[PDB]
């Protein structure tokens, strides 16, 4: 048997939902979503990583010019300086101290520590969206793990589970996406072999353990100082270094709707964002037959005390008689007010307890016990704490509409102006029937 | 300040602290008009001040 | 020096581009798409594959009952029957001809043929479209191999190529795929763990090692024929074998825009959809000064022979008078036609001879030849052959622009019609003017 019912997207949130089969008794179900989870699919564009600037010992040439031995590496560059004379610690090197020539070289490559200290630059398509939902069965809590495509179907308890797609595609996600360990950045980032000296992606390679590097940290060789062995050069500054200070706050902290990320793999979660479709076939032996139910009669209803509290802050009595002995499932007609209690124990003539959580200024409603229903009317007193630490139970209210019952004053004000408009109208249809009578 | 849609607040390396308000008013329904406006004036400001 | 021009996006066709840069010879480009790779980004849904159906010997029970003990294999199904009195080769097996029963019991399971005989189910999301193009630069061939998306910069021969991105987002892909083998087709294959019987997903597996097997065969137990041992069975037979010979055609066979298949991995090769941006940015070192350059002059063209059969069925000799020796690039001024020369040798008082391909039947063009222009006319012939193996050379014709000369019977009878119009005008503007006289 079917049943197909939207829950919003709303994580920890126990939504309590009615299957109301012809010939059985009502069935509650109460569904919670655990977890909610946007993986998105993804493909690595590069590594950006710390440079390593490789610089063999000059070759001095006393006595005549050396020449550049050119060679293609990252970014090599050489420069031949002339009319050096470099002392070691005992003596000059060179012979004579005029046509010496030294021949400095450099260029750079990743460093060996950029197969653990990398940047993963990646583009992301879309997510493979999944949840995780606890749902009260059969009086016992079952936990069903679909991919929330609409097209994984879970079978357990031998209730059959579809869930999704969301009606929202949304994604914290951008086109192109940064990670590194634990935080992921939506950026931007230069095409690969184009990025800038000093700025995130001036060395590139395709994987971290690659041969392949592109390097652009503009490497300058300078002129040794005079009487010295060393090799000076100018470079922009390795621009990963600089990228992982000035980060900012990554996605974990920054992105909409309470979402929460991670990053082995780079799934986004709990996202509050649109509604869910959940579809439920449950089995013929789940449900009870009308008749071997409890049936119910001389209901009446007390509401000991209420507040508008977020929490279940209203409490309801509800005295029965009822045929037998059984178990018997719960509802609220009124989807301004929800009622905890998804079933309960009932025998004899009796009563029975219930909390309950709406926004109402005066919770006015309408409760199904076992295929049987009451009516609660009660006034609400306002909450004294001003914020607290969980999402609302209930739903939303009316604003416009569901003002309180002592909104009588609207029907007074309506019909002492409405009434005087009828007078007025009344008088005016009149003179105008005589008047055009004696025309 | 605490919108309706709920406040995420991170202090440090702790994790998260979530704040949602709820429906506090100083104001009551079911008294006098002028209670009664005083109470979904508190709850909703910007649609109250237009309906009325 | 940064130079961008839009070539069609067609497989083997080369395609002229002039660097027009000031203060320089005009520098003609020739590139061809020697391939275009739209591989999907790829998501595994689940395995198919030929079910086996295991019947453990069945347990017959003299004297008595037998009894169902329930397990979750599969889709294990188990059935006793009563009164069954079997036959060994060399008598009866239970003591009495009746009380006997047979529990007779099955499940089934993957296969030993499903680590290679499997077609495998994945959702496709975009392309990470990739290029190899053929470049004619500094008057020899080159192969540069890309990313068409607008990223990866390419630099061979120290000019950079940056490709893309594609101007349309076409695939021959629908988002949801299966592959078997060297074949893949679009198919809305059912969810998991919903797969039905004798159609394909008949049996279901998250991976070809993966324990989890989902199948729905309908496999119901039958009473054992009088005096025999046998376990009798009826199924649906596998949806898997049944799809392989009700397969239909393969994508590589029925894709639209002439586009290849390929599945290891997957990729949808050489659309002829849409057109690709190429982007050249080219060094200082490699342009010509224009007075380095050939100064030709005093030039003129005859065009021998013409027909105009998408081959390079179109020839023209040009003389000219030149100021030195070199090299010099060739380009047609005119849409309509293409030249096969992208440079030529120029020397002294001389002609030269170029070949070119249009659908025009009146070969009206200029032709550039370094920074000095002439003019070509000539009428062409129709081809005989009416079909050819080759993709048509030249761009398509105006077909209700760019008539030919000769068609000037449309001035010839629209300078007859629309002059007796502005003659038949004239007379009413002058008998108007007169009756205005008469007023």
């Amino acid at each position: 048997y079917e049943h197909v019912t939207v829950i919003p997207n709303t994580v920890g949130v126990p939504y309590k939902t009615l299957v109301n089969r012809p010939g059985y008794s009502p069935m509650v179900l109460e569904m919670e979503l655990l977890s909610v989870t946007l993986e998105p699919t993804l493909s690595l564009d590069y590594i950006t990583c710390e440079y390593k600037t490789v610089i063999p010992s000059p070759y001095v040439k006393c006595c005549g010019t050396a020449e550049c031995k050119d060679k293609s590496l990252p970014d090599y560059s050489c420069k031949v300086f002339t009319g050096v004379y470099p002392f070691m610690w005992g003596g000059a090197y060179c012979f004579c101290d005029t046509e010496n020539t030294q021949l400095s070289e450099a260029h750079v490559e990743k460093s060996e520590s950029c197969k653990t200290e990398f940047a993963s630059a990646y583009r992301a398509h879309t997510a493979s969206a999944s949840a995780k939902l606890r749902v009260l069965y059969q009086g016992n809590n079952v936990t069903v793990s679909a991919y929330a495509n609409g097209d994984h179907a879970v079978t357990v308890k031998d209730a059959k589970f579809i869930v999704g797609p969301m009606s929202s595609a949304w994604t914290p996600f951008d086109n192109k996406i940064v990670v590194y360990k634990g935080d992921v950045y939506n950026m931007d980032y230069p095409p690969f072999g184009a990025g800038r000296p000093g700025q995130f992606g001036d060395i590139q390679s395709r994987t971290p353990e690659s041969e392949d590097v592109y390097a652009n940290t503009q490497l300058v060789l300078q002129r040794p100082s005079a009487g010295t062995v060393h090799v000076p050069y100018s470079q922009a500054p390795s621009g990963f270094k600089y990228w992982l200070k000035e980060r900012g706050a990554s996605l974990q902290h920054t992105a909409p709707f309470g979402c929460q990320i991670a990053t082995n793999p780079v799934r986004a979660m709990n996202c509050a964002v649109g509604n869910m479709p959940i579809s439920i076939d449950i089995p013929d032996a789940a449900f009870t037959r009308v008749v071997d139910a409890p049936s119910l009669t001389d209901m009446s209803c007390e509401v000991p005390a209420c507040t508008h509290s977020s929490d279940f802050g209203g409490v309801a009595i509800i005295k029965y008689a009822a045929s037998k002995k059984g178990k018997c499932a719960v509802h609220s007609m009124t989807n301004a007010v929800t009622i905890r209690e998804a079933e309960i124990e009932v025998e004899g003539n009796s009563q029975l307890q219930i909390s309950f959580s709406t926004a109402l200024a005066s919770a006015e409603f309408r409760v199904q016990v076992c295929s049987t229903q009451v009516h609660c009317a009660a006034e609400c007193h306002p909450p004294k704490d001003h914020i607290v630490n969980y999402p609302a139970s209930h739903t939303t209210l009316g604003v416009q509409d569901i003002s309180v019952t002592a909104m009588s004053w609207v029907q007074k004000i309506t019909g002492g102006v409405g009434l005087v408009v009828a007078v007025a109208a009344l008088i005016l249809i009149v003179v105008l029937c005589v008047s055009f009578s004696r025309h | 300040t605490v919108p309706t849609e709920g406040l995420e607040v991170t202090w440090g390396n702790n994790e998260p602290y979530k704040y949602w308000p709820q429906l506090s008013t100083n104001g009551t329904a079911h008294g006098h008009p002028h209670e009664i406006i005083l109470y979904y004036y508190e709850l909703y400001p910007t649609m109250t001040v237009v309906v009325v």
